[PDB]
This record gives C-alpha cells, structure tokens and sequence, in this order.
C-alpha cells in the first residue's frame, strides 16, 4: 500500500557533524504512526523514535525525528563512530505495514593505511589438488583500495575473489580479504607469488610476497 | 347468490375509480348478511344509460374508511359522520360464520 | 529486554515449504502482537504477518495466500509457515513483538519493539556440502595475522570463533564470496603480537549448521 | 501539598447555531433495509 | 327549513302548469331526491312526484320535474280540471335530515261563474246580543264585498272565503249587534256584491 | 377522466343515508393521498370465497386477555418561568444556565425528531394481505444477526410502532412476523375483512398489542420464539419513557457482559429484548407527540435522551444497529450551548442534581467522542469530588452510584478512541476508580449482578485498573451474607469477570504510556498512575522500570512487585540485581495540620490474600480520615500499609505517633 | 285528549295498521293555521338511530313497537311556537328518501261554550236530525250550519265539542 522513498540512498559524514535523512510517504498519514530503526550489519534492528517525534529507551537526545503529513526527517546530530548503520523508516498505520529502502551512513576517519599480509596454501589443500593464497588488508579507510595479484610478475586475471567488511562501529576503518585460487598444477610450475596493495593512505604501493617451497 | 353476486373480472375487463360515480351499500339484514356493493357509472348521456357491477363491499367500505382517515383534517362534518357510519356498518357484518 | 530463539531449515527445495519457530525468554505472549519480518540481502524488510497470543492473525495481502501462522501459549512460542516457495524467498527472516500492548481488535497497529536475531533461509535446489577448513600459517609494530579459509560449503552460513569465544579482539570474519562452482568459500584472521606467537595455542572453531560440521583447527606456525 | 485537581481542559468548540435540516439530517426520504 | 316555493298557478285549461322549488347545495342541487305533495284542501300529503321526475304508480296524468341546477321545477298537464288543492316540494337534506316547501296553492281558471246563494236566519232571541247571521255559498271566483244597511245606511270581523265540494266558495257574516239598534231599526238587509251585483236580503222584526 | 366525485348510498336500518365524497376537494388539501392507489390494494372485485382464503391465511389470537394497566404521568407541566425554545430557532441568546427554567416545545421537536418520511407498511407478503400501504413520518432501528440470516425492523411514528421479525432459512421460505404496539385508536387501517379484535394478543383499556402472521409463520416462529406478551405489554405500558429505556439497557449490558452477544443465539429473550428496544425508542417520541402543540421541560428530555443516546451505542456495539430518527438537532445545540456555561474542572462544586443535569447535557449534546474532550475534565471533576464526601472503602451509595454511572459515558466513550488529548484526566479518573474499588463495592457489586438489581449495572470497579480479580478472588469477595444460591452468583462472578475483559476496549490501557514497560502482562496486579510516576504492582520482576522493590509476602505465596516508572518512559531493561528492601517509617505523626501526603497513593495488603485497599491521598480531608481512623491496624502482623510517592518511592509504614 | 298550555304532557298516537309488515322507517310532519309543512322526528325500522329537529323547532321523545304495529311520540307544548296537527308518515325503503303511507293526523286563553230549506242554526262537528238529509249536509266554515230540507213540509240540530 504505502511506498515509503528515503533519501539519500547513500551518506558519509565526518564525527561531529549532523546527518538528516528523509523519509516521503506515497500518501498521507497520522505522525503518530511512524517508526525509525537502526540496524547495524549483521545485527537485528534496534527501534529509535516511534510515533514519528518520540525517542525510545536508551537513544540519546542527539537522535530527532520530525516532520509530518507526508515528508519526515531524522537529524542525528553529534555523530560518533557507533552511529554508522543503515537506518530505516516505517509506517503502521495503513493495513499492511512498510518500510523505506534504508540510508546507509558511514562515519568518516583520518586516512589509516592497510597492514597488508599474505597466505600461501597449506599442504592439507594441496593434497586434494587446489591452491588458495589469501591477501589480508586490516584495518584501513576509505573503503578505496586495489589489490592486483603477480605470480612471477604476471598480472593474474579472471582467478581471484575478495570481501571487504563492514565498517568497525569503534575505529571506524575496514578490512578486505582477497583470495587467489589455482590448480595444484599450475600453482607448482610458478615461483614468486604477489599482491600489490594500492591505497590513498600508502605513499607506495605495497607489495608482499613469497616463494613456494621457501624456509 | 345473496342479492347478487361478486365475480371477479376477467383477465381482459379493466375498472377503475374515476368512472364510478354512484356506490350502493348492503346492510346487515338486507340481504343474506353477505357485504355487497354495487358500483355505477355516471347515469348520464343521451336515454341516460347505466352499467354496474356488483363488488365485495366489505372491501369498499375498508378502502372508504382508510380514505376518509387518511384525510380527517379535510373532513367537512359531513364526511365524519359517513366515516362513522362506515365503521358502524363494517362492525355489523362478520365473518367466520360465513364459513 | 525481551529475547527470541528462532529454529527452523536452512537450506530448502523450491516446490517445498517453509516453517520456522520462535520461543520468547523473559517475557510473555500475552497481551502484544508477534511478526515475522524477511529481508532478502542487500534489499529487505518485508513484514509478513503477525499473530497474538489468541489466535488472532492478519497477513501480509502481498502473501496471504501462501502464509500461515500459530501459536502455543504453554510454550510461549510463534511458527510460521510458507508454502510455494521460489529461489526470491531466501532472505533473513526475524521475529519482532509489538513495542505496545494491544488487547482488543478494533485497535491499530503499533512499532516493533524488540527484534530479535534474523536466520538466513536459502531457497535452492542444490544439496549441502560439508566445509573444509585450512590454516593460514602466520609468517613474519611487531605484531603478526594468523587465520583459517573456510572453503567449499553450501549453504550460508558457517560460524568461527577462536578459542572458543577467548579470542575476539582483532578477530575479522569476512562475508563469504559465492565461487563459480556454486560453493561458499570465506576467512577468519586475527591479528596478534608476534611474542604470542608459536607458544601458545590457538584453535579456530567452524561451524556449518546444514551439514552438521563441527571443526576445530589448530593454527601452528611451519 | 495543593490538593488533587482535574487537569485543566480547552473551551468547548464553537457551536454552528447556522445549520439548516437537509445539512444535519439528508435526503428525508429514506428506505428502510 | 325552508324551499322556495312560487305562488301564482295559470292557465286558461290548456293542460299546462308549471312552478318551481329552489334548493340549497346538499337538498336540490347535488342530490337527485325530492318529491312534491298536493292531494286535497282538507288533507295535504299524498306523493304526486316519486323523484326528480318518477310518477308513483297511481298518476297516470303527465307529471314530471326538471332539477336543473339548483333549482327543480314542476310541470303538470292532466290535473287541469279540479281546483285541487297548494303543491309542496321536499328532499333529502344533510344539513337538516328532511326540509319541505313554502307553498304554491293552485286553481284553473275558465270555470263557468257562478252568482251567489245569500241567505239569512232569524233575529234570534238569545239580551243585548243579536250577531245577523248573513250566508254566502255556490259562488265563483271567491272574491264578494259584503255591506250591510238600516234602511238608508249602513265590531265586524266577519271573512271565511274557503273552497266547497260543488266547485264553489262559500262565506258568513255576523256582525254583532244589539237590540239597542235591533229594535229602534226599522229593518236590516245584508247586501252582496259579486261583480257588480247587489244580491239582497232583508229581515225584520217580523 | 378528471377524477372529480363519488355519491355513496346506504339503505341501513330504513332511513336511506345519502353522502358526497368530493375527491378533487380534499385530494388538492391533502397532497400525500392517492385514492386511486388505496382502490388498486382494495381489490374491491375480490369474490366472498377468495377473500376468504386470504382471511384463514393469516393467524389469529384464539384468546384476548383483557388487562388494566395504569400508564403513568411521564412529561411534567410546565415549570412556571420556562423559556419556550422552538427546536428550529436556538440561538445562543437562548437560555443562560443550567438554573433558569427552560422546556422545548413539541411540535417542532417532533417534526425534527420525525424528520426522515418512508413508507412502514411495504407491500410485502405478509403485510399486504392485512393492511393498507402506509407511508408516514417514521424512525426505525434496524438490525440482522447470522449474516443476513435474521433481521429485525423497529420503524416506528408518533403514534404507533411495528417491529417486524425477517428469518431465512439458507435454503428459502422467508418467515416473517411482525408485533404493532399503540393506542387502539391509533393504530393503522386494516384491509378487507380483517378485523382487530381477533389479532391483538394483548389489550389494554387504550393500548394494544397486535401480532400480524401466517399460520405456517406462526408455527414456524413457535419453535424458538414463545415470548410472553403480557408482561412484554405491561412494562411497555405502565412503564414510564426513562424507567423503560433503563430497563433495555440493563438487559443489553448484562447480555453484553458474560460473553452474551458475541454469538447471539435466536433465543426468546434475544428477540424480545429486539423489540424492547424499539418500544424504547417509540415511548419517549410518543410520550412527546400526546402532548402537541405543548412544550417538555428541559429535564425531562436530557434524562430521556441520555437514556436513548445510550441504548443507541450498546446496540451499536452488541449487533451493530442503525438508528435512524429520534434525534433532534436543536436539542443537540441547546445542550451543546449549555456545556459552555458551566466550567469542567469544578462541575463537582455544584447540586448532585445539577451535576447529574450537566452530564445528562454533555452526552446529549456531544453524542460520539472526540469533539469536545473537555467532557472528560468534567466527569472527572464529579468523581473527584464524591471520592472527597465518600466514606472510605464503602460500598457507593445508589444516588452516587446513579450520578457516577451517568458520568462515566463520556469517559467509556473516550477510552475507545484511538488518540485522544484528555490522558492524564483519564488517568486520574481510573485512579480514582481503582481507590474506589473495595473489598464492600465488589461484592455489593457481586450480590446486585447475583440478585439482577441497579447495583450490578455500573461500578468504579469497571474502571478501575485493578487486574488481580480472578475467579478465585471473586468468589472470596463474594457476600454471603445473604441466602445467596451459588448458581446466580457463579454466574455473576463469571459476568463481573467478563466485564473486566482487557479484550474490552475500555479494559486495555492503551492510554497509559507505562503498561508498555511490563514484558509479563498476565502477572500484573495493579497500576497506579500518580503524578510523574506510574507504578506498576505485579506479581512478576521483568519490569522495565526505573526501579524494583519487593514486599513482604509469605514464603511459597506468590510474591509481590512494585515497579516504578518515572514521567512513564521505560527504561532500556529490566532492572537487573536484588531488588531492594521497602524502608520501614515509624517516625510518621499520626497528628498533622498540613497536607503532606496529598498526591500520594496508600496500598494496604495482606501476606497470603493480596491486595486489600487503595486510598488515593486527595486533600486534607482524605488524610485526616485516614491517619485518625481504625484503617492503621498494626496489631495484624499479615496486614502491611505501603506509602507511594510521587518521586517513586515505596515506603512501608510501620508505626505512627 | 289534547288542549294543553304553554307547559304541557300529551302522548300522540301514530297506530297505522295497513298490513302485517311493520319493518320500515316512520316519521313525523306537522301543520298549523299557517300554510306550511316541517318534519319533526324518524325513527328506525330496527330502532337503533333517531333523528329530531334541529332549531326553534325542536321537539320531545319518540319510540315504536314492533310487536304492537305501533309507533309512539310525547311532545312538550310550546303553544306559541308549538303546533297542532301531527300527521304519521312510513319511509319508502331501500335507497329511495321519501314517504309513502300516510295517517289522518291527531287533535287540535282557554275553554268556551258549546252552543247557543232554512233551518238557521247559529253556533267540532254539526248534524241535522241523525243525518236524516246527508246530501243537504251544508256547514259554513267557523259558525252556523244549514240543512237543506222541502219546502211543503212546514207542519210534520246536533253540536259536539271536545273541550266539551
Ligand atoms: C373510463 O372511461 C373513459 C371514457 O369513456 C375511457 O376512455 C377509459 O378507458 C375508462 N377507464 C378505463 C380504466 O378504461
Ligand atoms: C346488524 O346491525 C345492527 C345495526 O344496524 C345491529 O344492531 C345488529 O346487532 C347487527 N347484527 C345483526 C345480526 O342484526
Ligand atoms: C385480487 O383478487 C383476485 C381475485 O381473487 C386475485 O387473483 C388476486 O391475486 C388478488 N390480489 C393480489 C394482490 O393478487
Ligand atoms: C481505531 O482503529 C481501528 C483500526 O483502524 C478501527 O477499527 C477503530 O474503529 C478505530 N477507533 C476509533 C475510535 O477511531
């Protein structure tokens, strides 16, 4: 029934600052019918002002939700690192209940450069006829960060795979895992395998690497 | 077969109000006790013909009280007293010996 | 606050149905109204139906045609029922109670007040597949990363925790990358001081609920 | 301590005094279901 | 109460008469009921006009009603031959359950006319009282001037012009005297005059 | 053509009676007759033995008995001084008090409550063989049960009511049976041969009950509807226009009450209570309309109206009925008018007359809620006042009880919206409710409910946020005293249980912003909204409250809670640790001079019954009945007194000087 | 008898005995001196309605008795707006508003005295000799009568009043 728009899809602030997220209604409806949730990733949704003005238990008084008719706003004010979620408006007052698409704010950092590790594949998995070298990149911001893989200063392509977590709600800075996945046999006819991390917080590119079968 | 009869119309014979002018009332020992009326038309034109037709006058008398109550802030006196005759005469006849 | 337990399948086939159950500890059914919300990754929060603790139920007119729910009052718990399902039916499905109370009928309805813990149900005709865990030997500020691959599984999602729950500063658990194959793959690295390292132990614990798997791997320098 | 007191209400609203039959009651002439 | 009713029979036996009978809205104009009543001079009522225009079943002679309107008129052919009697109208009335009519008294003209009979009785013996009978019968029309002398000249209150059997009329006069002027009078006599006629009686105390 | 006369002759009894019926005279003076229409129904050429046929197909009363009854003087004469008020001309110039005589004439008021016009006797089967197409002035009160499976119409004049009973059998073969209650001389014309004498059932010296069915009807009827008609007619009778709208609506709240109308069953008692409801409606525009041309007094139709304004919102709840007529807009402005002339927060300041005078006037002139809230502020106004004159604990007095149940609509009315802008007055009106409701008032209560007196039919209890009245409670409190029989008084605990139903919209809080705080609601006790606190008393401890004690109860006996929430927000979560002790105070005077416990409430418990008392520390005079009285019993070592404040704290009072 | 004052009791008679039906309507019209005919009263055939005058004339009680062929009226004596002669009258019948049968009529200061070819009486009824010449039965209108007789027999009067 109604369709609640939020705006905008995406949001980056830096602490301190105030945020103000946007709710539209399709149609009108009562103030008194209108909830705002915060959801952490990975985490169920913590309610944060129900009747469209009042806080819920907890929320502190940075937290305001206002407007009505048919636009509603939620300032967070005074961000902190915790702050970061994708937060959600809804409406209970029409006969099937619905929420909005979500605003995801990320809360900004100073620019933290990766500590950049890598794995070679261990004996268990090369028993069965695969290899999986694994790049970490730990604790960096922003989220901008290429990894390039080189074995014997070839430019692997088409045969790696990466995930990047979420931001930290303490530090605020994030972590990619890449994962470069060869047959035994073409793992066994190469030596110097590579990855090259690219970041706006490196003043060079930085490159780790092994030899397979090295002490 | 009282003093006449009550034969409905045929599917074909139409009656209406407007073209009778005269109604002729049974009492209760004037004939077998049956309540029949006789309706004619207006006795006038060229030998002065006239047509009727017999009816159930318990129905007339009926119909004439409901009219005359349904109007009883029009009534001239008159009318009220025909109005009293008309219940007076519709209590005389009863049924249930009839049967 | 109040807390939920939801037990139900992972993994089920398309034509197959769905049901799901959640318990509620420190509180009571009586009195509030108890949803079912899914969220499919990425997009969500869907509100499917709610039900109290009678036997009163209003669905979602979106899924009222393949939506049952009920209650058990002597065990303060909720189920819910899905027929026709299809590979857009996976999501994250939670159970929320009404932030209200809300006794009689004619009466509207209120906000969610609390969650509790979505589980992810997979709609797929595929079959489980059992993880293989492998070390990830810690090489060489002086503080090193040690971790464990948990590869070749199906389906979401797995469970690592070091030590058993006495290691988790540091710890990063990695979303899992969907391979070619069909197969889920993720990490789990930690990064300790090198001093630590080698001396004493250190067990990552994997755990694939569809399949029953139960893993703990050692990591040992090599 | 004051004694216990009603909360304070708002003036009653302003009483039409200026509506007409066919605005209050409608068409007069109803069927009965 | 009352229907107006005109007076004034006519005709010369041309078997022919007609007068009217004017009613109200609920007894002549608006209701076809009303019937007439002439039958003698000594008895009134007898039906003569069963409706508006029915004759009862015993005057067979042309008698017939018009009720035009507000008004009924009567007119008669055969009853031209007596000097029967006064006509009277009547109807149902709903203001007043019977209402009847002013009157209209009828005799034909043309009968032969006819001088009259006077006569006279005695002086009469029985004290101051003597009254002179003086008889007047067997004339026509009713219309006779009476005088009286004491042989050059001449309480009163005498008149009774009624109708008779014979188609006649018929009057006394007494006059009341006294033997004062019974005896010192030579004599008395009744004169008649019926057209201009001194029809004369004398009498005498003799 | 051109309709113009008729001559009727008649030769009764010899003398030949002759009438003229002119039709184009008294057909152009009365526009709503049709002559020609009653000639068509007359059916005038029906022969002797097809009448006949039609007359044995209707039933018949085999036996009429005749009952004096004595109708009583409803409308009084008029008040000398009375302001005429026409109901079509009210301007606020229009009378200025409560005090000055006032009384509105009937003529305009019957044409305003007879507004709607319709047709009452359809040419429907059953009705067309007996009577005659009416169609008059009307208001009807229609309701159906079953789905369309049975319906009951109550249209109704100024001079005569007919209900008529509508059952369909799912399969066809309509039953239809209808009961014309009025004044012989009144009721309507009957058609052809039919006569009334051997319809009505019963009979009064002016007054008659009609039945008007089939045979087939009547048997079919007689398996599940044997009303008894003498009564019915008696009350209908003799029966004043408020005492017998009363008398509906008792019946109407105890059937609503014990889970009666849920389900409604096609009993004898459902469908004569059915057709009380339409005598209701029909006696007070009948007691106005034999009185034409005159004027009633104001007070008159405030009880009446009130009455009526009543009837009409139970019926909407129970069957959800349609009244349609019997409302006059100008006695809603008078009385709208009126309500701003009298303030709300001291309308308890006035005669108990007046007081029961203005809320009749509120609930007539403001009929459904949420035009002027204000209302609340007065009722509360009256039952804070009385709470101040009551003896404390006692059983309320029927004038009281009278004056508190007039006055509780408006608060019934507002506790069913679901936003509303009088919280806090409700709150402080349900406070007051719970502090009423004794140990004495539930089982007078009890014993009216058992008995089927005024007394059961409204109580504080009903309003009051007390929630440990369970069966086994009920029935501790149930009197005894008197030779009670078991049987009405498990019937009327399980009434007075029903009636207390939280699935009642009038029962849930749903206007206390601190009920959210309890995750265990099955277990709460009590709720006492004070001022910037609420406690709730429970007998469980996941409360999210700003605080936690706990009493003393006896080992193994169902302990007990009392959880504070402060300006009603809930905390983040229960509070967790030990709870903490109740501090004993015995350093409290008995002798005071000023109110220092005004605002606060007083909880009296014992160890292995429950809660005992609630006394809500109003004024000096409250305080002074309590400290100087026998209620401090310290030598009862299971009874234990607990002070609330309104900062949240618990104390236990122990000892006084 | 009759003769009553100003303030009087007379029972009128209307006994008519034409046939053996007496199932009609009756009535009562009255005259005077004065040439005019008024209805006074009706009475029914089954005796259930009854009808009197309605002005300055009204009148007094009447009844019937089907089982004696009679019908009955008493009268109050206004003298001076009271009249004399009341004739019977029988109602035609079935829907026909008029008279049909008929009666000779009932009886007529105070009392006088009787009495005190030409036999020249001077003074009711008169009658000469028992009748002896019905044909020359000649009585003046009121007072005297005459006897017609012949003329030869010079060498070889009846009065009655009832108040008298
Ligand atoms: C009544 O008479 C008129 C005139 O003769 C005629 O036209 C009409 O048809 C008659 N009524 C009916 C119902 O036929
Ligand atoms: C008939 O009607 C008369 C009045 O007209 C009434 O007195 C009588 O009781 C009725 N019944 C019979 C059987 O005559
Ligand atoms: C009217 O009379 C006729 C003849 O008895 C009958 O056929 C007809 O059905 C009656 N009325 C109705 C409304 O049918
Ligand atoms: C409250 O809301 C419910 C649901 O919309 C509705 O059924 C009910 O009538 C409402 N009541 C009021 C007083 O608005």
């Amino acid at each position: 029934e109604i369709v609640l728009t939020q705006s905008p899809v995406s949001l980056s602030l830096s602490p301190g600052e105030r945020a103000t997220l946007s709710c539209r209604a399709s149609q009108s409806l009562s103030s008194t019918y209108l909830a705002w949730y915060q959801q952490i990733p990975g985490q169920a949704p913590r309610l944060l002002i129900y009747g469209a003005s009042s806080r819920a238990a907890g929320i502190p008084d940075r937290f305001s939700g206002g407007g009505s008719g048919t636009d509603f706003t939620l300032t967070i004010s005074r961000l902190e690192p915790e702050d970061f979620a994708v937060y959600y408006c809804q409406q209970y007052g029409s006969s099937p209940r619905s929420f909005g698409q979500g605003t995801k704010l990320e809360i900004k950092r100073t620019v933290a450069a990766p500590s950049v590790f890598i794995f070679p594949p261990s004996d268990e998995q090369l028993k069965s006829g695969t290899a999986s070298v694994v790049c970490l990149l730990n604790n960096f911001y922003p989220r901008e960060a290429k990894v390039q893989w080189k074995v014997d200063n070839a430019l692997q392509s088409g045969n790696s795979q990466e995930s990047v977590t979420e931001q930290d709600s303490k530090d605020s800075t994030y972590s990619l895992s890449s994962t470069l996945t060869l047959s035994k046999a073409d793992y066994e006819k190469h030596k110097v395998y590579a990855c090259e991390v690219t970041h706006q917080g490196l003043s060079s590119p930085v490159t780790k690497s092994f030899n397979r079968g090295e002490c | 077969y009282p003093c006449c009869h009550v034969t409905q119309l045929a599917a074909q014979h139409l009656l209406a109000l407007e073209n009778i002018s005269d109604i002729y009332l049974v009492s209760n020992q004037t004939c077998d006790g049956f309540s029949l009326a006789s309706l004619n038309s207006p006795k006038n034109g060229s030998n002065q013909l006239v047509i009727s037709r017999c009816a159930n006058g318990l129905n007339v008398v009926s119909f004439f009280i409901s009219i005359l109550k349904r109007s009883s802030s029009a009534l001239t006196g008159h009318l009220r007293e025909l109005l009293t005759t008309l219940e007076t005469l519709y209590g005389s006849f009863s049924v249930e010996d009839l049967f | 606050q109040v807390q939920f337990q939801q037990w139900g399948a992972g993994l089920l086939k398309p034509s197959e149905t769905l049901s799901l159950t959640c318990g509620v500890y420190g509180g009571s059914l009586s009195g509030y109204y108890w949803s079912w919300i899914r969220q499919t990754p990425g997009k969500g929060l869907e509100w499917i139906g709610e039900i109290n603790h009678t036997g009163t139920t209003n669905y979602n007119p979106s899924l009222k045609s393949r939506v049952t729910m009920s209650v058990d009052t002597s065990k303060n718990q909720f189920s819910l029922k899905m027929s026709s399902l299809t590979a857009a039916d996976t999501a994250l499905y939670y159970c929320a109670r009404e932030g209200a109370p809300r006794w009689a009928l004619k009466r509207p309805s209120n906000w969610f007040d609390p969650w509790g813990q979505g589980t992810l149900v997979t709609v797929s005709s595929a079959s489980t597949k059992g993880p293989s865990v492998f070390p990830l030997a810690p090489s060489s500020g002086g503080t090193a990363a040690l971790g464990c691959l948990v590869k070749d599984y199906f389906p979401e999602p797995v469970t690592v925790s070091w030590n058993s729950g006495a290691l988790t500063s540091g710890v990063h658990t990695f979303p899992a990358v969907l391979q070619s194959s069909g197969l889920y793959s993720l990490s789990s690295v930690v990064t300790v001081p090198s001093s630590s390292l080698g001396t004493q132990t250190y067990i990552c614990n994997v755990n694939h609920k569809p399949s029953n798997t139960k893993v703990d791997k050692k990591v040992e320098p090599k | 301590k004051p004694n216990v007191e009603v909360w304070p209400v708002d003036p009653p609203p302003p009483v039409n005094f200026n509506k007409t039959a066919e605005q209050e009651y409608g068409d007069k002439e109803v069927k009965l279901p | 109460s009352v229907l107006t009713q005109p007076a004034s029979v006519s005709g010369s036996l041309g078997q022919s008469v007609t007068i009217s009978c004017t009613g109200t809205s609920s007894d002549v104009g608006g209701y076809d009921y009303v019937s007439w009543y002439q039958q003698h001079p000594g008895k009134n009522p007898k039906l003569m006009i069963f409706e508006v225009n029915n004759r009862p079943s015993g005057v067979s002679t042309r008698f017939s009603g018009s009720k035009s309107g507000n008004t009924a008129s009567l007119t008669i052919s055969g009853l031209q031959a007596e000097d029967e009697a006064d006509y009277y109208c009547n109807s149902y009335s709903t203001t007043t359950t019977w209402v009847f009519g002013g009157g209209t008294s009828l005799t034909v003209l043309g009968q032969p006319k006819a001088a009259p009979s006077v006569t006279l009785f005695p002086p009469s013996s029985e004290a101051n009282k003597a009254t002179l009978v003086c008889l007047i019968s067997d004339f026509y029309p009713g219309a006779v001037t009476v005088a009286w002398k004491a042989d050059s000249s001449p309480g009163v209150e005498t008149t009774t012009p009624s109708k008779q059997s014979n188609n006649k009329y018929a009057a006394s006069s007494y006059l009341s005297l006294t033997p004062e002027q019974w005896k010192s009078h030579r004599s008395y006599s009744c004169q008649v005059t019926h057209e201009g006629s001194t029809v004369e009686k004398t009498v005498a105390p003799t | 053509a051109s309709l113009s006369e008729v001559k009727l002759h008649l030769d009764i009894e010899g003398h030949a009676s002759h009438y003229t019926i002119p039709w184009t005279e008294l057909m152009a003076k009365v526009p709503g007759l049709s002559p020609e229409a009653l000639w068509r129904e007359a059916n005038v050429t029906e022969d002797l033995a097809s009448m006949l046929n039609r007359y044995k197909l209707i039933y018949k009363t085999s036996g009429t008995l005749g009952i004096a009854l004595a109708e009583p003087v409803d409308i009084p004469a008029v008040s000398e001084g009375s302001m005429q008020v026409d109901a079509s001309k009210v301007h606020p110039g229009v009378i200025s008090g409560l005090n000055s005589p006032a009384c509105m004439l009937s003529a305009p008021l019957e044409k305003q409550l007879f507004y709607y016009i319709g047709t009452m006797l359809p040419n429907t089967r059953p009705h067309s063989y007996v009577f005659y197409q009416l169609r008059c002035h009307l208001s009807y009160v229609a309701l159906s049960i079953n789905g369309d499976k049975f319906q009951y119409t109550g249209a109704m004049t100024s001079k005569f009511l007919m209900g008529t009973y509508k059952r369909v059998t799912e399969k066809g073969d309509e039953h239809v049976l209808s009961l014309v209650f009025g004044k012989t001389k009144d009721l309507p014309d009957l058609r052809g041969p039919f006569s009334y004498p051997s319809l009505t059932s019963a009979q009064s010296g002016d007054y008659s009950l009609v039945i008007v069915t089939t045979f087939v009807h009547y048997a079919n009827f007689h398996n599940y509807f044997v009303p008894n008609l003498k009564d019915m007619f008696s009350r209908a009778v003799t029966m004043t226009a408020a005492s017998y709208a009363r008398y509906v609506l008792q019946k109407l709240v105890l059937l609503e009450m014990k889970g009666g109308c849920r389900e409604p069953e096609l009993d004898t008692e459902t469908l004569t209570t059915m057709f009380e409801v339409s005598v209701a409606f029909f006696k007070v525009g009948h007691a106005v309309g034999e009185t034409g041309n005159g004027c009633v007094d104001l007070r008159w139709l405030a009880k009446s109206f009130f009455e009526l304004t009543v009837l009409k919102d139970i019926i909407g709840i129970c069957y959800g009925a349609t009244v349609k007529g019997m409302q006059s807009y100008g006695l809603e402005r008078l009385a709208a008018m009126l309500m701003a002339t009298v303030k709300m927060e001291e309308l308890g300041h006035l005669t108990t007359e007046k007081q029961e005078y203005a809320l009749r006037l509120a609930t007539v002139g403001y009929p459904k809620a949420g035009v002027y809230s204000g209302l609340i502020g007065g009722a509360t106004s009256v039952l804070l006042s009385a709470y101040n004159r009551h003896p404390l604990f006692q059983p309320l007095h029927t004038v009281m009880r009278e004056t508190l149940f007039i006055g509780s609509h408006v608060v019934l009315r507002e506790l069913r919206l679901n936003v509303t802008t009088q919280g806090p007055n409700l709150a402080l009106y349900q406070l007051l409710s719970t502090a009423l409701c004794s140990a004495l008032e539930i089982g007078e209560v009890l014993r009216g409910l058992a008995l089927g007196t005024e007394s059961g039919l409204f109580s504080p209890c009903y309003l009051s946020l007390r929630f440990d009245l369970t069966r086994d409670k009920l029935l501790s409190m149930a009197p005894q005293e008197a030779t009670l029989d078991q049987a009405a008084v498990s019937n009327a605990v399980d009434g007075f249980l029903g009636r207390l139903s939280l699935e009642r919209e009038d029962r849930d809080a749903w206007h206390l912003p601190a009920y959210k705080c309890v995750d265990r609601l099955d277990k709460v006790l009590m709720i006492i909204p004070l001022i910037n606190v609420t406690f709730i008393i429970s007998s469980d401890r996941e409360v999210r409250g700003s605080a936690l004690y706990e009493a003393s109860t006896t080992y193994l006996s169902s302990s007990l809670f009392l959880s504070p929430v402060i300006m009603n927000k809930c905390s983040q979560g229960a509070v967790a640790g030990e709870p903490r002790q109740i501090p004993k105070i015995q350093n409290f005077t008995r002798t005071q001079k000023s109110c220092i416990f005004c605002g606060f409430a007083l909880l009296s418990y014992d160890e292995k019954e429950g809660l005992e008392t609630t006394t809500y520390i109003t004024s000096q005079e409250v305080q002074n009945s309590i400290l100087s009285s026998n209620y401090f019993d310290f030598d009862n070592l299971h009874v234990h007194y607990l002070l609330l404040t309104t900062n949240g704290t618990v104390m236990e009072i122990a000892g006084l000087y």
